[PDB]
RNA sequence: GGUUGCGGCCAUAUCUACCAGAAAGCACCGUUUCCCGUCCGAUCAACUGUAGUUAAGCUGGUAAGAGCCUGACCGAGUAGUGUAGUGGGUGACCAUACGCGAAACUCAGGUGCUGCAAUCU
RNA sequence: GAGAACAGAAAUCUCCAGUAGAACAAAAGGGUAAAAGCCCCCUUGAUUUUGAUUUUCAGUGUGAAUACAAACCAUGAAAGU
RNA sequence: AAGCUCGUAUCAGUUUUAUGAGGUAAAGCGAAUGAUUAGAGGUUCCGGGGUCGAAAUGACCUUGACCUAUUCUCAAACUUUAAAUAUGUAAGAAGUCCUUGUUACUUAAUUGAACGUGGACAUUUGAAUGAAGAGCUUUUAGUGGGCCAUUUUUGGUAAGC
């Protein structure tokens, strides 16, 4: 039947992007530290483009992973400034999805002229319950079939929560 | 400026192909291995005649394409340039080396690449060639033909098999009526007794009536 | 899976597949080899090592050796014994491993024949020591902790196990750092936290600040020891008497079985699929090729 | 210039094997070689430490000596018009018992039971090994087995 | 000069007149090589049981 | 017989897709006070065996499946090769004599066996 | 490969597949997957004393390595290395 | 050359029997790496073109790249497999087995490990053939330009190279 496949939201992940480091970094990552609570991880740039002004190691983006009751209020206060208009792009195909809103002031944030504003990554992670097999040390292993999570499978479970919308085709 | 082909028609080196450590070698003189018409089905020719070495030594790329040109160049202008499909069935990958050039300290020989050549076996078949029984002795004639480009001896053979199949004619009409043959491209596909049964069936639907 | 994905014919045909204990990810043979190998010069002296395994709520500890044909137990007490003992609840706690490692300390101990020598510490205040040399008398059982997989974290409950063997009075070779009550700041041991623990002081402590800061979790959780009445502070005293039941009597009582292997044999082949014959196979093919033909 | 490095030529003598890489099984290591012990010398390339050298690589050899990761072993080696005897520091991970005693030691104790059991019977033992005699004199029926006349076969191609 | 580098020719012909000599076993091989631990008590453990074959065979 | 913990050999055990799985054991699962670890109690630590489920892990079965393994009236006594001749041939090369003898391939059978200890309608 | 604002073929974020198709200063060849690779933490065994061995070989020297003994140490819960 | 100690005790440019090692020949490329002829069939947030257009995360023809299942040809520095010839060790008295001393090494443990005392078994005492025996030491000559045949084989068009 389905008594112990859910879907729960693994993480939500908020990315922001940001092509340089220093100041306007900390900046970003300081906003993600009061959306999140959590102090937020930074990332270093893989190599150096040069026209992206990006060295290797650089220090470039930063995002935090936020689980548990934290992310459907996140989610749902992102799923806002979405209008609940998602596209049939913007879901993996492994049963997961994302988008991405400019403004992190659209949602609720104020303003705060000494910190400025950024655009973000939103990612949501979905998987069921028993999923720990493919995590845990011992006795590691991917999960079946009939319990994968899959992109029909999580678009009808996104439909139905939230009311919201699919939209491409 | 090319050395006579004597000096490299026999086998005495061992084979010493375009490769990592080699990379200088020169662009084979021969190219274009098929020739007439390609894609005609398995079944449009039946008849087959090689053409066969006699000899263990080595054909160079240069004599393989004038034997080539020559043969088709001939078979196109009696039979047509349709009529048949002759495929070039030995490739040159070994490269001929030369050292070009009392005295003194210090002689050293190794060759800068020359040129190419096939090495061939005794029995091994240079060419092969596809027609209608119609057009045999045109055939026949045209590998004779391609015969003096060659050093040495080769020998022309009516196959005892179904154009490049590997089947008898007999053996071959024998999967044909049967449903086990269908058609891919010039050659063919074979149904197999083992594997997945579904696409099995999915392909020769033709088969799975067990008659005619 | 998908569709660019399904290995091909070459990928199977030249895969190496790993060894069956690494494949069912239950052995890291890295240290299985460290472990189990004696020094050529001892000869067929058997390397001992202690195994802990936590399974889901259940303790295992085995003293096992090892041969070409396969490796062999000494003996075994798992923590589910621990109700003869006097622990019925929280037999997956780390003052259960204390009480199961002892158990199993005692048991070797005991079918050996160093049972009244090699008491180790009886008085059991939780301080750090190994046990020691007898003179003029055999050395103690020497074996080794075998972890497992276990993450070494210092409090850890695989070195429950270890300190309750150690104060069986087995040799078991270890360190203090993995011990709860181990300073990160400083080189100290405060074994009063560690005492404490072997006795279960931590979770009589979580007992006390639940029942009057949370009673609906309190009805989840020590439900049984509100059935059974075995209140916070009562705690301690259940682990105190039951390691003198432990020195007592680790004999292992068997389970009375009820019914025999030949029934438990025939009521689970009940259960289990024989395999088809060829001539089985045989027949469904050709049913199969009966069926997809002739217009379906 | 020439080279001769400890595993010059090397290549695939000490190659792993096919889909027999990776860190070695424990059996192993779980075996014992006491001195006089005759074992077989195989290097396993991903032991790089206590690894024989090229030579001895299939030279069989008595163990002298057990030290805690490797057996010695004394191999007598022909240099020039002689031989000497060469002691090898061996891990164990290269080292196998060698069946060539075992045969022999399956025979002697099978002398010693073959000769009691004999004795206590009465004399005549046979214990030496004979090699390989003519054959016995036989009759091949004819009876439902009628010789099968065959000939030589006649050119053909089919190329 | 140039004059030849190497060969192996007639040299097993010198190598067999006397004749490749097999490697003359004896019993009682030397310790020469064997672990000084267990040499070290093994003298001790021969010492000792020579005493014993000498107040045993009075 | 089933399952677990420790294994030996390391695919007849791995791969894909399905189906079935009583009992027990596993497991997934609940919690965050305590030792402890993370950006994130996801992993790791700890407490509860309580609140739930065989969904998955696990085990079995299915398939002219892939792979793997085994055999041989397969390829084939073929290729290769030790030995011989004042054999053949302008040669290239080839037969013959006394021996050894493959490979991919073709067909067929098969799809983990088992050591210690515990436990189980 | 399927995904995510500016973001483009290349920035960062995610899941799936992945027997090594990578990495290990350099030549090449071997070897390695809960590693031998990547990150981290702790360190100085790149230490002490004298013998045995293996390669090259005359069985000399040199270089290089291997396995012990006697110390003093490092790491780790520990076997160990 | 000198002998020296011994005398069927060992001895062997050989076979056989048992058991090792090897990666050449061959083979293989609808197996890995590499090279290579030809078609056939799939595919797209999408390599270039063209056509409908006021734009397609348009629709079509096109040509590429890719992907699948096939096809011709290959390797000294490629390979799953893998010969022949050659090559290691064994075929007993220094053997096999029983009892149980020594020890400072080793084990939880007289447990081991090594060396033994004492004891049972010697007609074929443990394959074939051969042996003008076997073992052993000192001392010194000439030599240290080589060349040839068949087979394997490198450079060279080749060479009485
Ligand atoms: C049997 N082998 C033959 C061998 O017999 C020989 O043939 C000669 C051929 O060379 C002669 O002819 C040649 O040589 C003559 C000098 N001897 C001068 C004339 C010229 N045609 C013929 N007159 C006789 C054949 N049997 O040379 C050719 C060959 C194939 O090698
Ligand atoms: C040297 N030329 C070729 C040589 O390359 C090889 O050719 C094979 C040929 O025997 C195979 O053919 C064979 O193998 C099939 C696959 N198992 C099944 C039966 C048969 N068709 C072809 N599949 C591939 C060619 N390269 O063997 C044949 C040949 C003529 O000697
Ligand atoms: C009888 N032993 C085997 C016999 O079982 C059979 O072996 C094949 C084996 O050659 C195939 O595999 C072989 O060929 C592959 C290339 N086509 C590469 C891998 C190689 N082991 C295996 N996949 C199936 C066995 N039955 O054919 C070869 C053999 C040695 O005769
Ligand atoms: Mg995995
Ligand atoms: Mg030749
Ligand atoms: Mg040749
Ligand atoms: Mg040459
Ligand atoms: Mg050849
Ligand atoms: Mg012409
Ligand atoms: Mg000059
Ligand atoms: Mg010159
Ligand atoms: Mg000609
Ligand atoms: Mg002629
Ligand atoms: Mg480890
Ligand atoms: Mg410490
Ligand atoms: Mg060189
Ligand atoms: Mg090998
Ligand atoms: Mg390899
Ligand atoms: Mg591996
Ligand atoms: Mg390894
Ligand atoms: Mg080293
Ligand atoms: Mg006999
Ligand atoms: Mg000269
Ligand atoms: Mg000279
Ligand atoms: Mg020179
Ligand atoms: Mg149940
Ligand atoms: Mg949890
Ligand atoms: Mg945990
Ligand atoms: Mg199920
Ligand atoms: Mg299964
Ligand atoms: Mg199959
Ligand atoms: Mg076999
Ligand atoms: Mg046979
Ligand atoms: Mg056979
Ligand atoms: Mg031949
Ligand atoms: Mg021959
Ligand atoms: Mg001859
Ligand atoms: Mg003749
Ligand atoms: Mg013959
Ligand atoms: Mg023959
Ligand atoms: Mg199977
Ligand atoms: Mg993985
Ligand atoms: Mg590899
Ligand atoms: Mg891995
Ligand atoms: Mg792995
Ligand atoms: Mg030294
Ligand atoms: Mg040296
Ligand atoms: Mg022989
Ligand atoms: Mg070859
Ligand atoms: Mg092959
Ligand atoms: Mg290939
Ligand atoms: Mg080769
Ligand atoms: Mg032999
Ligand atoms: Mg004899
Ligand atoms: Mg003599
Ligand atoms: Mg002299
Ligand atoms: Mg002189
Ligand atoms: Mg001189
Ligand atoms: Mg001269
Ligand atoms: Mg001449």
């Amino acid at each position: 039947q389905n008594p112990m496949r859910d879907l729960k939201i693994e993480k939500l992940v908020l990315n922001i992007s940001v092509g340089e480091s220093g100041d306007r970094l900390t900046r970003a990552s300081k906003v993600l530290e009061q959306l999140s609570g959590q102090t937020p991880v930074q990332s270093k740039a893989r190599y150096t483009v040069r026209t992206f002004g990006i060295r290797r190691n650089e220090k470039i983006a930063v995002h935090v992973t936020v689980r548990g009751p934290k992310a459907e209020e996140i989610l749902e206060r992102g799923l806002k400034v979405k209008e609940y208009q998602l596209r049939d792009r913007n879901f993996s195909a492994t049963g997961n999805f994302g988008f991405g809103i400019d403004e992190h002031i659209d949602l609720g944030i104020k303003y705060d002229p000494s910190i400025g504003i950024f655009g973000m990554d939103f990612y949501v992670v979905m998987n069921r319950p028993g999923a720990r097999v493919t995590r845990r040390k011992r006795c590691k292993g991917t999960v079946g079939n009939s319990h994968k999570t899959t992109k029909e499978d999580t678009v009808s479970w996104f439909k139905q929560k939230y009311d919201a919308d699919v939209l491409d085709k | 400026a090319r050395r006579p082909a004597r000096c490299y028609r026999y086998q005495k080196n061992k084979p010493y192909p375009k490769s990592r450590y080699n990379r200088a070698v020169p662009d084979s003189k021969i190219r274009i291995y098929d020739l007439g018409k390609k894609k005609a089905t398995v079944d449009e020719f039946p008849l087959c005649v090689h053409l066969v070495s006699n000899e263990l030594e080595q054909l160079s790329s240069e004599a393989l394409e004038a034997a080539r040109i020559c043969a088709n160049k001939y078979m196109t202008t009696v039979s047509g340039r349709d009529a048949f499909h002759l495929r070039v069935r030995v490739h040159p990958f070994h490269v001929l080396r030369i050292n070009k050039m009392l005295q003194q300290g210090m002689r050293g020989a190794w060759g800068k690449p020359h040129g190419l050549a096939a090495r061939v076996d005794i029995g091994q078949i240079i060419f092969s060639v596809r027609t209608k029984d119609s057009n045999k002795d045109v055939v026949v004639e045209g590998l004779r033909r391609a015969r003096y480009k060659f050093p040495g001896q080769q020998k022309i053979i009516l196959s005892k098999k179904w154009g490049f199949t590997n089947l008898d004619r007999p053996e071959y009409l024998k999967k044909r009526e049967a449903g086990e043959v269908k058609d891919d491209g010039a050659f063919v596909k074979f149904l197999s007794k083992k594997g997945s049964l579904e696409n099995n069936i999915r392909e020769f639907p033709e088969y799975f009536a067990a008659q005619a | 899976a998908f569709q660019k994905d399904a290995k091909s014919s070459a990928y199977s045909s030249r895969f190496q597949t790993p060894f069956r204990r690494r494949r069912e990810g239950k052995t890291d043979y890295y240290q299985r080899k460290r472990l189990v190998t004696q020094h050529k010069a001892k000869y067929n002296t058997p390397k001992y090592r202690l195994v802990v395994r936590f399974t889901n709520k259940d303790i295992i500890c085995q003293i096992i050796s090892s041969t070409i044909t396969g490796d062999v137990v000494l003996a075994a007490a798992y923590s589910h014994e621990l109700p003869r003992y006097g622990i019925t609840h929280g037999l997956t706690n780390w003052a259960a491993a204390y009480a199961t490692g002892l158990l199993i300390a005692r048991r070797t101990l005991q079918k050996l024949g160093l049972d009244e020598t090699y008491k180790g510490v009886e008085e059991v205040e939780g301080e750090y020591e190994l046990t020691e040399a007898v003179e003029d008398g055999p050395r103690p059982f020497k074996v080794f902790l075998d972890i497992g997989l276990q993450r070494t974290t210092t409090g850890a409950r695989v070195f429950g196990a270890l300190k309750g063997a150690s104060d069986g009075g087995l040799y078991v070779p270890h360190s203090e750092n993995r011990f709860p009550g181990w300073d990160f700041e400083t080189e100290e041991i405060d074994p009063e936290l560690l005492r404490s623990y072997i006795f279960g002081g931590h979770v009589s402590q979580y007992m006390e600040e639940l029942a009057d800061d949370d009673e609906e979790r309190f009805s989840e959780l020590f439900k049984g020891y509100l059935a059974d009445d075995i209140d916070a502070d009562s705690l301690e005293d259940i682990y105190t008497s039951a390691h003198e039941a432990i020195r007592a009597d680790p004999a292992f009582k068997p389970t009375e079985k009820k019914f025999t292997k030949e029934q438990y044999a025939a009521e689970s082949k009940k259960y289990r699929q024989t395999k088809l014959s060829k001539e089985e196979r045989a027949a469904r093919v050709a049913a199969k090729i009966a069926a997809l033909a002739g217009q379906q | 210039g020439k080279s001769h490095g400890y595993r010059s030529r090397t290549r695939y003598m000490f190659q792993r094997d096919f889909r027999k890489h990776g860190a070695v099984h424990l059996s192993t290591y779980l075996k014992v070689y006491k001195v006089g012990d005759i074992v077989d010398i195989k290097a396993n390339g991903s032991i790089q430490k206590g690894m024989p050298h090229k030579f001895y690589q299939g030279k069989t050899g008595v163990v002298y000596n057990v030290t805690k990761s490797s057996v010695g072993v004394i191999i007598n080696k022909m240099v020039g018009n002689r031989y000497l005897e060469k002691r090898l520091n061996l891990r164990v991970e290269h080292i196998k018992h060698s069946k060539c005693r075992q045969e022999f030691l399956e025979r002697v104790k099978a002398n010693a039971a073959k000769r009691a059991e004999a004795k206590a019977q009465g004399v005549a033992v046979q214990l030496k090994r004979q090699p390989a005699q003519p054959r016995e004199s036989r009759i091949v029926s004819t009876e439902g087995n009628v010789p099968q006349t065959l000939a030589p076969v006649p050119y053909e191609t089919f190329i | 000069a140039k004059s030849k580098n190497h060969t192996a020719h007639n040299q097993t012909r010198k190598a067999h007149r006397n004749g490749i000599k097999k490697p003359k076993t004896y019993k009682y091989p030397s310790l020469k090589g064997v672990d000084p631990k267990f040499r070290r008590n093994h003298k001790h453990a021969l010492h000792g049981t020579a005493k014993a074959l000498a107040a045993a065979k009075k």
